[PDB]
């Protein structure tokens, strides 16, 4: 099998090949046939009495578990725990980005850029702001989002967009979201040896759970992100790992939390910086990003993407990254040793990602801006170290288009809206071609890359099937960034790629039809797009023909995201197959039964095309019932 | 019932009664008996910019429903959608063709029909000028004869040429609005399909000012939406048929607003209830510069 449909990306493995190093491939590869028992969500760990393994066929073999517990049993508490990991890494995610808004000064480091957007968030927390400070309103929101992760009394505070039908529906349901913190202890609480032993109940507190993702932690991450480093807006980048330049430093961003990589993208700038970047050789700085940290700052300034997760290895091996800065999340620990092949400084700076044999530089979030330019200072001395010689940069590099928040989509709604009918400002555009059938529906495509996949294959053929059938598409993470690489951002790609309706849409509102929405956390700003347009028509957004697609998904970040997807009512592909297939109760829970709860439900499909087609099946039903 | 299949639904109206007049036609005068339109080089417009072929005699006539059959393809897709307009738009012309072979004047004053093609060279000159900055095409029924008369004489104050079809026809006279070729008020017929007649001043002006020969379907259509600055103001309730002849107006670039609730398609198909500002509205949708 092919390792990817990325040219650049098989470059780089023949030459790490001939490096004789090993890549993730290698590692899969070397992992040879995998556990029956695990991928199929059978085995159990929970307690010192086992390991347990029961058969993934019931009426064969094993059972129980020592303590009884069903195959059904242990494969809800294996998915309830992934869950709960997802929604810790996106809520810890949320929780430094609000105490970076705590932070805030007119005179400090981090500022507020987005007042417009910052009162907005204040009156969505019951914030006043008439006749008041910034920077006290600021404070006050960071408050009411702080409040959110841990309070004991009293209920959480949810966007505006959220449609009153679909809180009504969780309150009966039993899942409407508390505290984020709270909600991670009750699933591992729940999950403990002789606690819950029944899947339904198991699968509703993963929902309530992953509720607490997508519609607090992530949702505050963002909008605390736009208030503190700028809303986005449509900007031009280049993406793939021919971004990199031979004759500059290179110092690769990698990563989820954005301040870090902020400061970073502020501190190249500094005068002295770029002088002794000229001193050692260099003809300046080279600041590539990589996975969601990259996005954020490609969103935002338009930094240039090296690639997605499958490539960050890749990037090494080119022999040209004189600086690897890393925070959390997604950051494989083999890049450690891989570093170790190069000159490249391999640099942690958060306490919560402590890789071994690393260089740790703690990023101080007291003075980040000194901090950052210390830990670039590090990254442009390593460009001495260069060896020249083992140098291959593929010159495969592709123009792309991004920034597409939900107000620079309705900016460029606005285009389309007669003046004299009006109203502006409104995602009312988007509805009205949604509702007379121009556009069959809007489907997300999210995830990032797998071992599994043929890396980026599954991406490219979801998209360019869903835009062929008149689909508009949105992407974040990884699937952005595939989608970069191959060329789907651009508004060329209208015309070559998009069915009838999208290309007529394209060309009157003049965007690509595939629209970068940001980081894996941005997957909010999708959920903020369709309640909008559900309380523009004045329904749930189970009514509406949206789906969400996760083509190659890897980690426990995207089972939370699809989860609270689904729960909010948006039917979702899984391109890789969840460990579910051992217990039956939770495949009939969560392709069957989850749809007379939430309206929405998983589907598993690992055929791009077959998927394709099901999306569509689904949106025209969806569309028959609602009569459209 | 959406927009689709509100379309596919007046098409096949469309087809229905096209067909029962041509068999009409054939019993009456057979199929050797001439078809034509009164002063024209281009026989039936339409079918001509569509296929290339001439429409002569009544048989060729009942053979230009296939045609209007093969236009209607019912699959919600934008392209299926506008292809349905254009069936409508066929079958409307193939119904006004057999009303002329039927009748010897199909159309008393003030309804002037079809519309020769000297009168089509005459407009030219002041249609690329400026000194005629759009064509409005005013369909159905207003609430008042006032407000007809109202936004009629509005358009005609500045210098637009204004089509009238339907009982908007007896409004105006009623709002004492004086018509004429001059006078830039120009009644067609007060049945939905004399819209045709119209259209084909839009699709002769790609034969005779755009030099397109006939058959170049895709570059008449560029022409109409990218030369013609025609717009339709459809009033009163809109039957299935009125939805359709307006996918055809919108398969020739050129915007339908109405009154009525509708499902809205930016820049394209848009409601306005408010008659005060029906002509800023239009002006704005059609991009016209007065
Ligand atoms: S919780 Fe039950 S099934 Fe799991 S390891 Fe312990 S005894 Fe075995």
């Amino acid at each position: 099998k092919a390792k990817s449909i990325d040219q650049a990306t098989l470059q780089l493995l023949d030459k790490a090949k001939q490096d004789g190093v090993e890549t993730v491939w290698d590692r899969k590869a070397d992992m040879k046939v995998q556990c029956g028992f695990g991928s199929a969500g059978v085995c159990c760990r929970n307690c010192s009495m086992g390991p347990c393994r029961v058969s993934p066929v019931p009426g064969k073999g094993v059972e129980r578990g020592i303590c009884g517990a069903t195959a059904d049993v242990i494969v809800s508490r294996n998915f309830a725990r992934m869950v709960a990991a997802g929604t810790a890494a996106h809520s810890d995610h949320g929780r430094s980005i609000a105490l970076s808004l705590y932070h805030t000064s007119k005179d400090g480091d981090i500022k507020v850029k987005d007042e417009n957007k910052l009162k907005e968030v204040a009156k969505s927390f019951n914030v006043e702001t008439e006749g008041r400070d910034i920077y006290d309103i600021a404070h006050d929101v960071a408050k009411e989002g702080l409040s959110n992760y841990g309070k004991q009394l009293g209920e959480v505070t949810l966007p505006p967009s959220l449609p009153e039908k679909r809180k009504e529906l969780w309150r009966k349901l039993g899942v409407y979201p508390r505290a984020v913190d709270r909600e991670i202890a009750a699933v591992m609480h729940s999950t403990h040896i002789g606690c819950n032993a029944d899947a339904e109940a198991m699968i509703k507190m993963s929902m309530r759970c992953s509720l607490t993702d997508g519609w607090m932690g992530s949702f505050m991450g963002t909008e605390f992100s736009d208030i503190m480093f700028g809303t986005p807006h449509s900007i031009d980048t280049e993406a793939n790992l021919g971004v990199l330049e031979k004759n500059s430093v290179n110092v690769v961003l990698h990563g989820h939390e954005p301040l870090l990589s902020e400061m970073v993208v502020e501190a190249a700038s500094d005068p002295e910086l770029v002088e002794l970047a000229k001193s050692v050789g260099a003809d300046g700085i080279n600041l590539c990003g990589m996975c969601c940290t990259g996005n954020e700052v490609s969103m935002r300034h338009g930094i240039k993407i090296a690639g997605n997760f499958m490539q960050q290895e890749l990037a090494v091996v080119t022999g040209a990254v004189d600086g690897l800065i890393v925070d959390v999340q997604c950051i494989m620990p083999a890049l450690a040793k891989l570093s170790k092949s190069y000159h490249t400084k391999f640099i942690t700076t958060s306490p919560k990602a402590h890789i071994t044999d690393s260089i740790y530089m703690e990023f101080d979030e007291e003075n980040p801006l000194d901090s950052a330019k210390k830990i670039l200072k590090e990254a442009i001395l390593n460009f001495k170290n260069r060896d020249q010689s083992k140098v291959m940069i593929p010159e495969l590099k592709c123009k792309a288009i991004l920034g597409y928040s939900v107000e620079e989509i309705i900016n460029k709604l606005d285009k389309v809206v007669n003046t004299q009918i009006g109203p502006m400002q409104t995602v009312k555009p988007l509805a009205d071609v949604l509702v007379s059938g121009v556009l069959r529906g809007a489907a997300a495509v999210v995830g990032c890359n797998n071992p599994k996949v043929v890396q980026d294959s599954a991406h490219i053929e979801t998209i360019k099937g869903l835009i062929k059938n008149d689909v508009i598409v949105v992407v974040t993470g990884c699937a952005a960034q595939a989608a970069a690489k191959y060329g789907l951002l651009q508004k060329e790609a209208a015309e070559k790629y998009a069915g009838p309706g999208l290309a007529t849409v394209c060309k009157l509102v003049d965007i690509p039809p595939v629209l970068h929405m940001g980081s894996c956390v941005d997957i909010s700003r999708i959920l903020d797009l369709v309640g909008r347009v559900a309380n523009l028509l004045g329904v749930d957004m189970s009514d509406l023909p949206v789906a969400g697609v996760a083509p190659e998904w890897m980690s426990e970040k995207a089972v939370a995201i699809g989860t609270y997807v689904v729960t909010s009512g948006i039917d979702t592909w899984l391109g890789v197959a969840p460990p579910v297939t051992g217990g039956p109760e939770v495949v009939d829970i969560l392709t069957n039964k989850m749809e007379d709860w939430v309206g929405a439900k998983f589907f598993i499909e690992t055929d791009p095309h077959k998927a394709v087609e099901q999306i569509v099946n689904r949106m025209n039903e969806k569309r028959k019932k609602l009569g459209i | 019932m959406n927009l689709f299949q509100t379309v596919f639904t007046g098409s096949k109206q469309a087809l229905a009664a096209a067909e029962g007049i041509v068999k009409q036609a054939v019993d009456e005068k057979g199929r050797d008996y001439k078809v034509a339109f009164p002063d024209t080089a281009y026989s039936l417009p339409v079918i001509f910019a569509a296929t290339g072929k001439k429409i002569t005699n009544v048989g060729e006539l009942e053979g230009a429903l296939d045609i209007v059959r093969s236009l209607i393809v019912e699959e919600e897709m934008l392209d299926k959608l506008l292809n349905s307009g254009l069936a409508t738009a066929v079958a409307a012309e193939i119904i006004e063709a057999a009303k002329y072979v039927l009748s010897d004047a199909p159309y008393a004053e003030p309804c002037v029909g079809f519309i020769s093609d000297p009168i089509i060279r005459s407009l030219g000159v002041p249609l690329v000028t400026g000194d005629i900055p759009g064509v409005a095409v005013i369909l159905g029924e207003c609430p008042d004869s006032e407000t007809a008369a109202k936004i009629i004489k509005d358009y005609q104050s500045k210098g637009l040429l204004t089509c009238l079809v339907g009982k908007v026809i007896d409004q105006a006279i009623e709002g004492k609005v004086k018509m004429g070729l001059d006078l830039r008020v120009i009644p067609l017929g007060y049945d939905v399909t004399s819209v045709i007649h119209v259209v084909t001043i839009a699709i002769r002006a790609a034969l005779i000012f755009g030099g397109i020969k006939g058959g170049q379907l895709n570059d008449i259509l560029k022409y109409t939406a990218e030369r013609v600055p025609a717009f339709v103001n459809a009033f009163g309730p809109l039957s299935e048929l009125v939805v359709s002849a307006g996918a055809g107006a919108i398969a020739l670039g050129f915007p339908v607003l109405t009154d009525q609730v509708v499902p809205e398609v930016p820049t394209l198909l848009l409601t306005q209830k408010d008659y005060d500002k029906m002509v800023k509205t239009s002006l704005e949708a059609r991009n016209i510069k007065i």
